[PDB]
């Protein structure tokens, strides 16, 4: 019956925010969602798609004629220069695709470290890191204590002396 | 007691691509490249005018037709392929050309040009340009000879420019199906036509010769054209077949012209066509048509490039 | 007691470059501009042939040079410099449009147009189409009038396209040294040539007159073409100085062109060619030639574009 | 004869691998490969290979002649497209590359200290780091404890009373 | 007791964009589109020839306009928009092409072409090349019958280009206001001109007929020119109506020729060019002109697009 | 009268580098710019700069005329591949700053990282973090200590009894 945070694996039940908190002390088990994590990397992922909505004001119109064909050459010509700039946007969309979706992984995986080292922060020297994104805390935590967590309200000063105790023995 | 820190994951995986992976899960993702096509042409907002059976060119030389489009003016041009631009068989001289300038014109405004002539027919007329009978181009002239085989006089036509816009100038060449029919309807000997502007300069010789029959008929006019400046004069010099213009054209404004083969519809509001219909899209790419027109999403080769909108896709430890 | 993480590193360092440094060393590295060239054309898979002294538009015509290719059939066909398109001097209008079309054609069927004349001389032969003795273009007639200086009868010569592919037509006009020349072979007075279709109408005249020796000859003929659509027709009307047809040409498949001055090789498979050879690599860019066609990597300016293939490397302190 | 990890220094030894261990104890000193870390570095190295091999089906066919050349207008036209072309291709190339090299270059990092990490959190309390990219171990740690440590069946809890003791004084 | 890491800030951020953000706010940045302009052709380097009235194609015939620039020598060629290529109404056929070959020839050296005629008058001049009083193109001939409607002689010269460098040769046609001019000059009959090189082959008649008055005058010369290969040779054959050379023209090396609107200046170097002036940046792209020549940046739709040449800017708390 | 590091603030005083120290002793408060971190930023960033002055060797002429217009058909050919041309240079431009400014943004703040990390590993046992981007030091540091940690000659080993004690009790 024990948790693990990221490291080998995701929640499929943190279905109200994309990173969260889970505990559990005597009053049981629970999850709830980070606001401040959740929010940014739904602002960066939202910023992107508007940058790649931004319109384009070049209008185009017929360059040749698909009723009455074009003279050869020039239409060899036009039909040589469309396919070769059909080349370069396919490039360039495949390209753009690929380096955006490695850049939200990564800025998406960049936002978990920094809520982990947040929290291992607040913990101070009250806290051992389990190795699966958890944290073994060296006192008691009631419900009211891991919220103060989740609120950034926890006093490491006010634990420290019941924690360092069961740290080193 | 113990806190874990996690993020979201599902079942519901969607595979995605990178510089590295490929077919890398992600939580959520979304298309780039637009595939939904709307097979109408979404005309709200646009004064848009459906040619038909009447090709562009037609609208300037007026076969029957294009009786209705003799000054039509649009924002949104529709060429048709059952079009024609011609009623007695022929073509246009840089035609293409030509139809480019006539799809962003926003239409044309036609103006008589005053020509007048002495010693000769003007009644030209033919069985292929049927209107209530035989008749022949609302906006051109045949000329002939007076009674049959009689000379052609030699004449002098001009016509200057007083607008602030260019005049878009037509006239045609008649080829006759011999040279016994030429000189039937324009007399003996070689026939000349001469074009002067002040920046333009052409000339012309008929070409009698059997020819396949084309609406019934081995006979050709080519027609051909030229814009003329403000103030600029053009001149007509000639002795027989030669197809004189009664009315010159003016662009009226702007507009763009698309060729297609779906209906109309002006509920829909669209900007992005093609001969299929009307793409109406915010993603940045499209895989319909590479010749699509208007202000478009770019042409790419693949069907689909997914995006990530969440983070890698990691299972939960069950 | 002690555990120390580390990474491999090499004394046998690469530089390359990034968004921000410039020579930066990675312990292994490969290149991405192709630069080895194979100075073959690696025919392998292919049905290829080698024209040589045969010009391209010398197989629609049929001067001695291309004999062994009137039919020919090809996957890949192969310009030579060394390439002739004519024994008689004279050159195609719209060349190169016409190169363009035969060079995906596949290689050419003929068939018999089946022109009778009669009044007439067609055995029009010369010194510069030697075969065995003297000659003339295979697929065509040099049409005279019957014994010197005589009157060239007017003709009037059609034909259909029987068939669901466009045809290859191509016709001749002759240029005379001299006036007198012309007299003498297609008698007095101004001749004319109409070529008639059905979305095609041109018309010509000859042009006596001196012009340098080529070949010998100050005479030039100069081949003109076009497309006839199945069941259209193509018309000739004429009086002398016309070089026609005997057989139309019909495209068999899909083929590709080159121009290239080095050896065949049918082991070797390739699919990017340019004149100096075949480019056969998975190399996305090439600094070879910026004309290869073909299936090609992108050409790039750089000879040299390193992609790390290793992390970046750092020397052990000694 | 002290050893030293990454920061300041990649090994030419680590001839087997492209990330790895190196202890020293009363047996003496040792170098081993970490299978893992450097697979992930492969696959990540190859997959960008695979993506740059992939070739085009877009077939060219000759727009004009070097035998017999074309018309001057149409014949400068094509050679402008192309030379405008030529400049977006070797655009597209050069910063391709660029990118390329500098991700390869920073998920080669990013392995590194996973690797490091991850090893910091099966040693716990048990140890410390020296700045150098190692850990100083405060207990005794053989050659089957070092190699329980590179296959992560090292249990902290054993060493962890012998290790705090030699932490605290 | 205690230490802190900090990074440095500032209250005076600048915003730019990221593939995230839109006005994320850095320490520093800098553009990378350049916007400003030189209104001034900076010569300074380059051997500039400012052709002023003189149009470029007229170096090569020589109307009064060009006559100090009839051998000039350049590096750096400027057209203005007051310039004429002509004296006696008329244009050259490919204008263009030709005037893209001129622009960098590097100046042009001409060399004597040494016809002779008899039987026959060359004074041919007109009013609109004035210079002192009535004269003609500097490098052609107007030939003439010889007293008034006299026949005009059947002539035929040539030229051999005896130099390693191609020859510009160029020749008119001209096109009187009637057939009673026409004759007056040249004589009664039909009018040809042939002219024939070993790779170009093409014929000419005049078209006489009433035009606009261009510079008082309704007739219309109308140049042609090719490009003659060493050791080969151009023949003309004529009988009137023609306007022959007296000299042909060799390029002389390498130039880049623009179109402008301001003044020089031999102060300022540059090498990117606009009508506007001279943009000297070593930024990757430019909003100034599209059109801009010689090396330049890119030309792009955007105004600005900010660099961030320094960290994000967080401001202290206070 | 409390000091604070990254992590919500920059110093506006930090005025001779881009990232620095900040302390606090008896002998008072006090600012220092790092060198090292500093000039591999600035190194970096003027990379890219120099990176982006490359200039082009290609050399464009007149393709057509603004004073005699060209044909139409071919003119509007032109008109046509020029404004293709132009929007994929807008395109490449707007993605390569956007892309640039991302990496350097990212760039700067793993330099702030990496000097934080360091000083961490300086101070081995010896402090602690507070978790706006200081060290508590649980011994005493006057100016020369500061300094000592500053140019990397801090000795741990120095201050480790006292700072254990401090920290324990
Ligand atoms: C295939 C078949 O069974 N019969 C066709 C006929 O359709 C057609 O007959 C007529 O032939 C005479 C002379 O051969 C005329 O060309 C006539 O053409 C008209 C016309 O009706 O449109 C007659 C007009 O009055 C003419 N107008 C003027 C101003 O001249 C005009 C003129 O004759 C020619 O069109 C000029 O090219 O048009 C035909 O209806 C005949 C086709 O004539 S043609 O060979 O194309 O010249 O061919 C029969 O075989
Ligand atoms: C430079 C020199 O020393 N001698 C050359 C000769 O090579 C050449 O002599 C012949 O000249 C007569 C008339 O001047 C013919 O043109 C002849 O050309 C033939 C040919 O042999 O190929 C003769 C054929 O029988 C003709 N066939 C027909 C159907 O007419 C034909 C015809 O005459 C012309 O080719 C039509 O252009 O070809 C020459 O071999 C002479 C070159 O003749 S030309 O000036 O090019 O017309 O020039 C001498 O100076
Ligand atoms: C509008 C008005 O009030 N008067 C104009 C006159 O400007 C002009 O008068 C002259 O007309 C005669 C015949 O009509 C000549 O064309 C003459 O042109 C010259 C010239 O001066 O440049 C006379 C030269 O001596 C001729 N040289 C040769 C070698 O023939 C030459 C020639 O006549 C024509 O230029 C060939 O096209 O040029 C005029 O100055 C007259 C304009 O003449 S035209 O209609 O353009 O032919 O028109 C009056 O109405
Ligand atoms: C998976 O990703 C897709 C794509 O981002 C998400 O769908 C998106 O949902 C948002 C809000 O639900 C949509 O925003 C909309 O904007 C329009 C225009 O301003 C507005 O009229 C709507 O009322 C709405 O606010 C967005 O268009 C929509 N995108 C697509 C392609 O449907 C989806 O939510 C993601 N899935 C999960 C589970 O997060
Ligand atoms: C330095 O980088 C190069 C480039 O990646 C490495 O060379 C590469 O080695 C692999 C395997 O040794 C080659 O893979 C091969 O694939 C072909 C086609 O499937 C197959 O037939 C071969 O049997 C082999 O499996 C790869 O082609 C090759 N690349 C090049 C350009 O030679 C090299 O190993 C790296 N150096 C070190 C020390 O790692
Ligand atoms: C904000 O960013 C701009 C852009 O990088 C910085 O301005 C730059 O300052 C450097 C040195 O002060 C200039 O380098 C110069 O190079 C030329 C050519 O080699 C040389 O002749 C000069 O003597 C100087 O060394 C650089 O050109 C200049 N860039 C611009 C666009 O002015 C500026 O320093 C940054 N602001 C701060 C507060 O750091
Ligand atoms: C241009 O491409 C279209 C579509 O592939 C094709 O139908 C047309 O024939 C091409 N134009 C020419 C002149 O070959
Ligand atoms: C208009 O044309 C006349 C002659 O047709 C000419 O004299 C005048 O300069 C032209 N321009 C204006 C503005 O009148
Ligand atoms: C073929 O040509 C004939 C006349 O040449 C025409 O009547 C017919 O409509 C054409 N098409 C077919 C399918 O027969
Ligand atoms: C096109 O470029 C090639 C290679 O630089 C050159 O040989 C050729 O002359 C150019 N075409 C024209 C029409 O100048
Ligand atoms: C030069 O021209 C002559 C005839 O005009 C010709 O015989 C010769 O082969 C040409 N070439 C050389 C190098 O003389
Ligand atoms: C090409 O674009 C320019 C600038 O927009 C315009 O003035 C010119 O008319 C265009 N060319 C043609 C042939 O329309």
């Amino acid at each position: 019956g024990a948790i693990a945070g990221f490291i080998e694996n995701g929640w499929e039940g943190l279905i109200d925010g994309w990173y969260g908190f889970r505990h559990q002390n005597a009053q049981g088990e629970g999850t709830a969602a980070d606001y401040k994590s959740t929010q940014s990397a739904i602002d960066q992922i939202t910023g992107k798609l508007n940058r790649l909505i931004e319109k384009t004001n070049q209008q185009f119109e017929l360059i040749d004629n698909e009723f009455n064909e074009v003279e050869k050459q020039i239409g060899n010509v036009i039909n040589w220069t469309r396919d070769s700039i059909t080349e370069v946007w396919s490039y360039n969309a495949e390209l753009l695709v690929a380096m955006e979706n490695q850049h939200t992984i990564d800025l998406a995986d960049s936002e978990m470290d920094k809520l982990y080292e947040r929290v291992k922060r607040q913990l101070r020297e009250n806290a051992e890191e389990d190795g699966t994104g958890c944290f073994e805390i060296f006192h008691k935590c009631d419900d009211d204590c891991m919220a103060s967590i989740r609120n950034n309200t926890y006093d490491h000063s006010k634990y420290r002396e019941e924690a360092m105790q069961n740290r080193i023995q | 007691d113990k806190i874990c820190l996690g993020h979201h994951a599902v079942s519901n995986g969607t595979k995605v691509n990178t510089l590295t992976e490929r077919g890398v899960e992600v939580v959520n993702a979304t298309e780039t490249v637009e595939r939904t096509n709307i097979p109408r042409i979404c005309s709200k907002g646009k004064r848009t005018v459906d040619l038909g059976q009447c090709g562009l060119l037609g609208t300037i030389t007026g076969p029957p037709q294009c009786d209705q489009f003799l000054e039509f003016s649009a924002d949104l041009i529709i060429e048709r392929r059952e079009g024609s631009d011609v009623c007695y068989p022929g073509k246009f001289v840089n035609e293409e050309a030509l139809r480019q300038i006539l799809r962003e014109s926003g239409g044309i405004d036609k103006e008589a040009m005053g020509f007048t002539y002495s010693g000769i027919r003007t009644n030209g007329a033919t069985s292929a340009c049927r209107r209530s009978g035989s008749s022949f181009y609302a906006e051109m002239k045949w000329l002939l000879s007076n009674t049959d085989n009689a000379a052609f006089p030699q004449m002098t036509k001009s016509y200057k420019n007083t607008r602030k816009s260019p005049a878009l100038i037509v006239w045609g060449i008649h080829h006759s199906v011999s040279t016994a029919e030429q000189t039937k309807l324009y007399g003996s000997g070689n026939k000349l036509v001469t074009v002067g502007s002040s920046n333009y300069q052409q000339s012309f010789v008929p070409s009698p010769g059997a020819r396949p029959q084309v609406n019934g008929l081995s006979g050709r006019i080519d027609f051909h054209w030229l814009m003329l400046n403000p103030n600029d004069t053009v001149t007509f010099s000639f002795n027989g077949a030669f197809i004189a213009p009664d009315r010159a054209s003016f662009l009226r404004g702007k507009s763009m012209g698309i060729q297609s083969g779906v209906q109309v519809d002006a509920n829909c509001e669209g900007d992005c066509y093609h001969s299929g219909g009307t793409i109406i899209s915010n993603l940045p790419f499209q895989n319909i048509d590479s010749r699509a027109v208007g202000k478009c999403p770019r042409y790419v080769k693949q069907r689909s490039l997914l995006l990530a909108t969440g983070m890698k896709n990691v299972p939960e430890i069950p």
